[PDB]
C-alpha cells in the first residue's frame, strides 16, 4: 500500500570542543536502513537494515555514490551553520542545530503522493519547501535570507526533481528488496499484568509487544466506558530488534477488575482484540 | 540515494 | 527552544531471570542532541553498551535507544542515568520489570 522514504539531516556546531558534526540517517516508512557519520575517519555511508547488508548486488555503485552524497551534504551543512549563525549575529562561543527532513510518500499505484522538505534551525521551523515544489515558505527574516539564495539558485526545482524521480524509484526499489521486513505486519504480542498496590488498589497493565509498523491504539475501557483519561499511557518505543512496545496502565479497586478490558488495535491483527484479567 | 546537493546552499 | 529528555527503561523481552535479555533506556523528545547516557549495574556504569543512531520526530526533537545484552536476576539492580543541557542534575531511572 502506502509507503515513504525519508532523509533526515542533524548538522550542529561544537565550538571549542571540535569541528561541526554531520549525522544523516534514512528510513523506509518506520525502518531505518542507513547512517552517516562525519565524525569517522574517512566516513562512509553504511547499512542498518538487512535487506541493504545483503542486496547491494542490484546497484555495485551505490555506496559509493551515497557517500560521496553524504559527504557533500556534510560540507555544505558545515557551511551553512555559518551563514546561519551570521544572519542571527549569534555568538560563536554558543553551540547551534541545522536540521533536515526531505523525502516522498508514494500511493499504492506506486505514484507520488506528496514530496516534502523541510529545515529547522535549533529545533524551530526555519524554511520549508510548499507543497506545490516549487516555492519556500521561510519562518524569520534570517531565513528569508536563504529562501533568496535558493530561489536565485532554482533549488526548488532540483529539490522537486529528485523528490518526484529518485526519491519514488529508491522507495519502489527498497520495498521489493525489503519486502521481508518492510511489507511485514507483524501484530503486537498482548497481555495483561497485575500489580497490586494495597488491600483496596491495583494496577492493571495492557502490554502490546513486538508490533510493527509503529502505528498502535491501546485503550482501557470500563463496561462500556471508556478510560482515556484515567489510564496512563506511554509513548510508543522500539524494542531494539526492529519492533515496538507500547502499554496502558490503569488503576483500579481491588475486586473490580474483571469489569475492565484492554482495546488493542493494530494493521497487522485480523480483527481488534479484547483483553480481560 | 541521499540527494546530491550544489556546492552550498543555505 | 530546547527540550528536555523523556526517558524510558525497559527490557527487550519480559524478563526471565536466568535468561540473557537486552537492557534498553530510550531517551526522546529532547533538544539540542548532545546528551549524555549511562546504564548501571548494581550503581556502576555498564562499558560495553550501545546507541542507535541520532534521529528525530516531526517537532524536531530528537530521540536515541541505548541498550546493552544483560541477564537479569532476583537482585541485581538496573539504572539509566541521564544528563542534559537542560537538566541542572542528572535523571536517574531504576528499571522496573514490570514497566
Amino acid at each position: 500500500g502506502f509507503h515513504s522514504l525519508r532523509y533526515f539531516y542533524t548538522a550542529w556546531s561544537r565550538p571549542g570542543s571540535g569541528e561541526p558534526r554531520f549525522v544523516a540517517v534514512g528510513y523506509v516508512d518506520d525502518t531505518q536502513f542507513v547512517r552517516f557519520d562525519s565524525d569517522n575517519a574517512s566516513p562512509r555511508a553504511e547499512p542498518r537494515a538487512p535487506w541493504m547488508d545483503l542486496v547491494e548486488q542490484q546497484d555495485p555503485q551505490y555506496w559509493d555514490r551515497n557517500t560521496r552524497n553524504a559527504r557533500d551534504a556534510a560540507q555544505t551543512y558545515r557551511v551553512g551553520l555559518d551563514n546561519v549563525r551570521g544572519y542571527y549575529n549569534q555568538s560563536e562561543a554558543g553551540s547551534h542545530t541545522i536540521q533536515r527532513m526531505y523525502g516522498c510518500d508514494v500511493g499504492p499505484h506506486g505514484r507520488l503522493l506528496r514530496g516534502y522538505d523541510q529545515l529547522a534551525y535549533d529545533g524551530a521551523d526555519y524554511i520549508a519547501l510548499n507543497e506545490d515544489l516549487r516555492s519556500w515558505t521561510a519562518a524569520d527574516l534570517a531565513a528569508q535570507n536563504t529562501r533568496r539564495k535558493w530561489e536565485e539558485a532554482g533549488y526548488a526545482e532540483r529539490d522537486r526533481a529528485y523528490l518526484e524521480g529518485e526519491c519514488v524509484e529508491w522507495l519502489l526499489k527498497h520495498l521489493e528488496n525489503g519486502r521481508e521486513t518492510l511489507l511485514r505486519a507483524d501484530p503486537p504480542k498482548t497481555h495483561i499484568t497485575h500489580h497490586p498496590i494495597s488491600d483496596r488498589e491495583v494496577t492493571l497493565r495492557c502490554w502490546a509487544l513486538g508490533f510493527y509498523p509503529e502505528e498502535i491504539t491501546l485503550t482501557w475501557q470500563h463496561d462500556g466506558e471508556d478510560q482515556t483519561q484515567e489510564m496512563e499511557l506511554v509513548e510508543t518505543r522500539p524494542d531494539g530488534n526492529g519492533a515496538f512496545q507500547k502499554w496502558a496502565a490503569l488503576v483500579v479497586p481491588s475486586g473490580e477488575e474483571q469489569r475492565y478490558t484492554c482495546h488493542v488495535q493494530h494493521e497487522g491483527l485480523p480483527q481488534p482484540l479484547t483483553l480481560r484479567w | 540515494d541521499f540527494q546530491e546537493s550544489a556546492d552550498s546552499f543555505l | 527552544i530546547q527540550r528536555t529528555p523523556k526517558i524510558q527503561v525497559y527490557s527487550r523481552h519480559p524478563a526471565e531471570n536466568g535468561k540473557s535479555n537486552f537492557l534498553n533506556c530510550y531517551v526522546s523528545g529532547f533538544h539540542p542532541s548532545d546528551i549524555e547516557v549511562d546504564l548501571l549495574k548494581n550503581g556502576e556504569r555498564i562499558e560495553k553498551v550501545e546507541h542507535s543512531d541520532l534521529s528525530f520526530s516531526k517537532d524536531w526533537s530528537f530521540y536515541l535507544l541505548y541498550y546493552t545484552e544483560f541477564t537479569p536476576t532476583e537482585k541485581d539492580e538496573y539504572a539509566c542515568r541521564v544528563n542534559h543541557v537542560t537538566l541542572s542534575q542528572p535523571k536517574i531511572v531504576k528499571w522496573d520489570r514490570d514497566m
